[PDB]
């Protein structure tokens, strides 16, 4: 399968959980976050930062005893995911298309969304700048 | 959990 | 936006390939009705009318307006699993679209073997016809 | 039509 399909399928998001440190004994192990959505984004930040691959949050602060899955509702209760209940194969072509659609809209509300917030940082210190010059300083 | 920041 | 790769399974895109094809309006083999069975325009300057399935790989070159492509892709390759299919593409399962990609990929590779198979005689057939002749 | 020849 194609590269940008493959995060539909469980396996793939499973095999990003590289150095994931909840494992057995904890609710949301590798294959829990993986069967909720998730995939693995660590940084040099924020090393157990996870993201669904289908609505885009980003969470962190993961707690052992925490169930992937009522975390995404609670988060994001949008998420289109959720609402799928049959198995990647047992999809239709037109609902995966539907969905993959649905995908690339979030991806893009999100990718906005976060340009209106620089943008928004940008202007704030624009505004001080000039504020300040009218002070007479 | 908790979102980025 | 589907991989190029599975854009031949893909009606439209089929008929899209049909960019200077002779029989149109009033005929029987236009590119809708080639596309529906599967073809694809693989022109070049020998055999401008050439057309190929996209899934079992068979060439077929010789059309006449009244030819039926679904007919003439039945008798000259009667094999091919993608006759078989009923449902229209988006009422596929992944399931079963996987299971048929899998399949294409195994016709590919039956014709590029049936095609080294053929070379590989045409160039047997040249030596021997050298020896022969130096024989003399 | 025919196979290619
Ligand atoms: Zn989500
Ligand atoms: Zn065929």
């Amino acid at each position: 399968l194609p590269p940008a399909w493959q995060p539909f399928l469980k396996d793939h998001r499973i095999s990003t959980f590289k150095n994931w440190p909840f494992l057995e004994g904890c609710a949301c192990t590798p294959e829990r976050m993986a069967e909720a959505g998730f995939i693995h984004c660590p940084t040099e930040n924020e090393p157990d930062l996870a993201q669904c691959f289908f609505c885009f949050k980003e969470l962190e602060g993961w707690e052992p005893d925490d169930d992937p899955i009522e975390e995404h509702k609670k988060h994001s209760s949008g998420c289109a995911f959720l609402s799928v209940k049959k198995q990647f194969e047992e999809l239709t072509l037109g609902e995966f298309l539907k969905l993959d659609r649905e995908r690339a809209k979030n991806k893009i509300a999100k990718e906005t969304n976060n340009k209106k917030k620089e943008f928004e940082e940008t202007a704030k210190k624009v505004r001080r700048a000039i504020e300040q010059l009218a002070a007479m300083d | 959990a908790r979102t980025k920041q």
